[PDB]
RNA sequence: UCAAUGGUAGGAGAGCGUUCUUAACCGCAAUGAAGGUAUACCGUGAGGAGUGCUGGAGCGUUAAGAAGUGAGAAUGCCGG
RNA sequence: GUUCGGCAGUCAGACUGCGAGUGCUAAGAUCCGUAGUCGAAAGGGAAACAGCCCAGACCAACAGCUAAGGUCCCAAAAUAU
RNA sequence: UGAACCAGUACCGUGAGGGAAAGGUGAAAAGAACCCCGAGAGGGGAGUGAAAUAGCACCUGAAACCGUGUGCCUACAAGAAGUUCGAGCCCGUUAAUGGGUGAGAGCGUGCCUUUUGUAGAAUGAACCGGCGAGUUACGUUAUGAUGCGAGGUUAAGUUGA
C-alpha cells in the first residue's frame, strides 16, 4: 500500500512509457479540405459522401 | 528574414504533463497533420492549442506570410507554470490542497 | 634504444623518446648524461648488457614542472573521521635523443 | 613515465583455432589449461579486457582417465526454481549420453565468472564422438601433458 | 551583528557540487550521497595507488611467465635463473619486453639457462 | 644528515573564511561595484583570485580590533 | 622519573588464549588474575571476520625485497623436486 | 515591535485567550497607441523606454521540480551504483602530460547518535534554501603579556564631548 523509497524519476518515467497516446488516421484534404476519419462523418455532414447534419 | 514562428500561452489549467502526452504526436509532422490531429483530438486539452498554433501561423503572416502552406512544426513545448494551490477540505481535519496547472505553451513552425 | 633506472624506475628510452621523471638538480634545460644505463635495450644490434659502459643516456633535459595535485582525506571509522592532505608532484619532461647505441 | 604499460590487444585481437583432445585425458588436468588457452593466459599478451578467446576445439570426448568409482559417485546436481526443485544428472550417467556439460561445467568452473568468462567460455567448441566439422578454417592441435 | 555569509556557505555548497561532478544520475541532483561518492572514490583510488601497482605488477609477471611458458618456462625457475644470474634483477622492463623481443627475451632467458648453469 | 608523522572521547599549539569596524593605508567602480552563472588554474587544507556571461549599485583591500561569526544531520523550524 | 600547577575524561567493556572459580568441569554464560587484540589500528591470510595469525598507514610513485600464508583455474607464483 | 505592508489585521475558539502571511517595475508610467491571432483572457508584431528576459505580486535571480535540444553508451544485464585501468567514439581547454564519454575488466557493506560490537532487519533524515544553539553581568583561580616594584593601587564620585 504506502511505497517504502523514493521513485527515481527515471524509472518514474520508464513507468510512463507506454501511457503515451495514440494518432487517431484522418483523412486529409479532401476537396481541400476540410476532414473526417474513415468511418466518420465529415464537418460538411459527409459520410459515404453524402450530406447528414 | 526569419522563421521565427513562435506563439505561446500562459495561465490555462491544462494538466501540462497530459499535454505532454498531446505535444509527442505533435512535434514531427506539417501542420495540416497538427491540425488535423488537433481538431479531432478526444482531449480536452488539445484544443485551445489552436491559440498558439492558429497565433503562431497568425505570426508568420503577422509580419511574414512565409512558406503558409509549407509550414511544418519546428518545436513546441509546454511548461508548468505557478500552479495555483486551493485548500481542499477532506476528512477530519484532513484537507489537503490542490494545484491548479499553469501553463506556458510554445510552437515554432518552420520550412524543411 | 637503451634501458635507465634514474630513479628507482627503470626506464626503456628510444634514442628520441620524450619521457617523464621527477626531479633532478637541473634546473632550467641543461641538456646533460646519466650513466647508470643498464641495457643495449630494445636492441636489434649486439645483446647481453648485465652492466652498459659507455652507452649512457646523453639527457636533453627539458622541464620540470608541477604534476597534478590529487587529494587526500582518509581512513573512515565512523565517528569523525579526519582530514585532508593532497599534493603534485614536481614532475620532469626531458627528451632522451643520443643513446650510443 | 606514466604510460610504460601496454595492452597491444585491446583492439587488434588474434584468433587462432585448435583441436585439442586426448580421447582419455583426465577432466581437470584438461581443463585448467584448456581454460588457460581459453583465456589466451599462456599467449604473451595479457589484458583484463583482452578477448584472446582461444577457439578451443575438442573431438572424440568419451573418456576421462576416471579415478576412483567417480563414475558412480561424482554426482551432479541441479535445482529448478520450482520449489523443491532437485534434479540430478548423476555420475557415470549422461557420459555416455552427452558429455558436453560434463567437461565445459567444469570449465565454468574453471573460467573467471564474469561476462569475458561467460564469453569464451559461452564460445567452447565441443564435440564427443566426432571428425567435427568446418575445418574450412585451420585448426591446430596442442598438446598432451598437463604441462 | 546578526550577520550571514550564507553566499560563502553556499559556494562551500558550490565548491563540494562543481568538485562532486560526474557520477550516476540523482546524485548532483542532490547533496550528500555525492560526499561520499568522491570519497569512497580515493579512498580506494588511495588504495589503487598501490593495487595497480599489485595489479600492473601481475599483467608484468604474468605475460612474462606467459612468454616464458611459451618457451616452456617457469616464472620461479626463471627468477631463480635471475638472482643465479648478472647485475640485471631488472624486474618490469623485463616485463616489458611482451613486444617482438626474440633477441631480449629468449637470450635474456639463455642468460638465465646460463645462470641455472 | 638522523629520528618521527594510525588515531576516537582527551589535551596543547597554529591558521583560514564571514560581518561590522569613522580609524588609516587606498583603491575600484558604468569602459560595469556587489551578487549570480560556466570555467579544462592555484593553494597541504580551510581557501584564493583569472576569464566568459547576467547584472546595474556599492564593494574590495591590507593590518589590527570587536563579534548574534563559521551548518546536514534535532519528528529541528519556516517556505517551496 | 620525581615535584608543582592547570586542564581532562574514563566507572559498563568485550574477545582470544593461559591459570582459577560458579555452572550439566553446558555455553558466543558469568566472575577473577594474567598477556594480547579490538575498541581507538587500516593491509594480508583464513569464502566474507572487530576480537585468531601476520604485519602498525605522512604522501607520491608503472620500484624491488619479504611476514604469515600460498603456488591445477577462477586467483599470482611449483602440473616443483 | 506579534505587526516596515490599513496588525493585533485575517483567521481559530462561545468566551477568557491566541494569532498569522506579505516591501522593492522603471529615473519618469513615460503602463505597451495601433495592427493581427484569439469567445475572452493571453499572445504576437509595431511602438515605449538606457534597456520589454523590464510589462504591472515588475530589481537580482540559484535550489529542489518539470523540460526541450544536444556528442557518447546501453534492450544476455542480477552494482552503496564506485574507483583504477581501459577498447572504442566525440569534441578541442583558467594551454593545459586536454576534456566529454564510456563498453569491458579488477577490487570495493551510505551517513549520523549509541554501543562491547552496528553495513543493518537499531535510530533518524522526502528534498531544497533560510534561520537555528557554549555567551556575557559580577567574582575567584590558573597561565601568560605589560607596567612598576616592598611599593603597587584609586574605588565610588567630580570634572569633562
Amino acid at each position: 500500500a504506502v511505497p517504502a523509497r523514493h521513485t527515481s524519476s527515471a524509472k518514474k518515467n520508464r513507468r510512463r512509457t507506454h501511457y503515451k497516446l495514440t494518432a487517431p488516421t484522418v483523412t486529409f484534404d479532401e476537396t481541400t479540405g476540410d476532414y473526417r476519419h474513415s468511418h466518420r462523418v465529415s464537418l460538411k455532414g459527409y459520410y459515404k459522401g453524402r450530406k447528414v447534419r | 528574414e526569419i522563421t521565427s514562428a513562435k506563439a505561446t500561452a500562459k495561465t490555462v489549467r491544462v494538466s501540462p504533463r497530459k499535454t505532454r502526452l498531446v505535444i509527442d504526436l505533435i512535434r514531427g509532422k506539417r501542420v495540416a497533420d497538427a491540425i488535423a490531429i488537433l481538431k479531432f483530438t478526444p482531449t480536452k486539452a488539445a484544443v485551445e492549442v489552436e491559440n498558439v498554433l492558429n497565433s503562431a501561423i497568425a505570426n508568420a503572416e503577422n509580419n511574414f506570410g512565409l512558406e503558409k502552406a509549407n509550414l511544418v512544426v519546428s518545436e513546441t513545448f509546454i511548461n508548468e507554470g505557478p500552479t495555483m494551490k486551493r485548500f481542499r477540505p477532506r476528512a477530519k481535519g484532513s484537507a489537503s490542497p490542490i494545484n491548479k496547472r499553469t501553463a506556458h505553451i510554445t510552437v515554432v513552425v518552420a520550412e524543411k | 634504444y637503451a634501458i635507465i633506472k634514474t630513479g628507482g624506475k627503470q626506464v626503456k628510452v628510444e634514442e628520441g623518446s620524450v619521457i617523464y621523471v621527477e626531479k633532478l638538480n637541473v634546473e632550467a634545460g641543461q641538456t646533460v648524461t646519466f650513466d647508470e644505463v643498464i641495457f643495449v635495450g630494445g636492441e636489434t644490434t649486439k645483446v647481453g648488457a648485465p652492466l652498459v659502459e659507455g652507452a649512457t643516456v646523453v639527457g636533453e633535459v627539458e622541464k620540470h614542472g608541477k604534476q597534478k595535485k590529487v587529494v587526500t582525506f582518509q581512513y573512515k571509522p565512523k565517528k569523525h573521521s579526519h582530514r585532508k592532505q593532497g599534493h603534485r608532484q614536481p614532475y620532469t619532461k626531458v627528451v632522451i635523443k643520443s643513446v650510443n647505441a | 613515465m606514466m604510460k610504460t604499460t601496454f595492452m597491444a590487444n585491446a583492439q587488434n585481437v588474434d584468433r587462432k583455432w585448435y583441436v585439442v583432445d586426448a580421447t582419455d585425458v583426465p577432466l581437470g588436468r584438461l581443463s585448467a589449461v584448456v581454460a588457460s588457452v581459453l583465456r589466451g593466459k599462456n599467449k604473451p599478451t595479457y589484458t583484463p579486457h583482452a578477448d584472446t578467446g582461444d577457439f578451443v576445439i575438442v573431438v572424440n570426448a568419451e573418456k576421462i582417465k576416471l579415478t576412483g568409482k567417480k563414475a558412480t559417485d561424482k554426482v551432479y546436481y541441479s535445482h529448478s526454481l520450482h520449489p523443491g526443485g532437485l534434479k540430478s544428472v548423476t555420475a557415470g550417467e549422461l557420459r555416455e549420453k552427452n558429455a558436453v556439460r560434463l567437461i565445459e561445467k567444469s570449465v565454468k568452473g574453471m573460467l573467471p565468472h564474469n561476462t569475458l568468462g561467460r564469453a569464451q567460455g559461452m564460445k567452447l567448441k565441443v564435440f564427443v564422438g566426432a571428425e567435427h566439422t568446418h575445418t574450412a578454417q585451420k585448426p591446430e592441435v596442442l598438446d598432451i601433458t598437463g604441462l | 551583528a546578526r550577520v550571514k555569509g550564507s553566499v560563502a556557505t553556499r559556494k562551500r555548497r558550490k565548491r563540494i557540487l562543481k568538485l562532486a561532478k560526474g557520477y550516476y544520475g540523482a546524485k548532483h541532483r542532490l547533496f550528500k550521497t555525492a560526499k561520499e561518492q568522491v570519497m569512497n572514490s580515493y579512498y580506494y583510488a588511495f588504495r589503487d595507488r598501490r593495487q595497480k601497482k599489485r595489479d600492473f605488477r601481475k599483467l608484468w609477471i604474468a605475460r612474462i611467465n606467459a612468454a616464458a611458458r611459451m618457451n616452456g618456462l617457469s616464472y620461479s625457475k626463471l627468477m631463480h635463473g635471475l638472482k643465479l644470474a648478472d647485475i640485471e634483477v631488472n624486474r618490469k622492463m623485463l616485463a616489458d619486453i611482451a613486444i617482438a623481443d626474440a633477441a631480449a627475451f629468449t637470450a635474456l632467458a639463455e642468460e638465465a639457462k646460463k645462470a641455472l648453469a
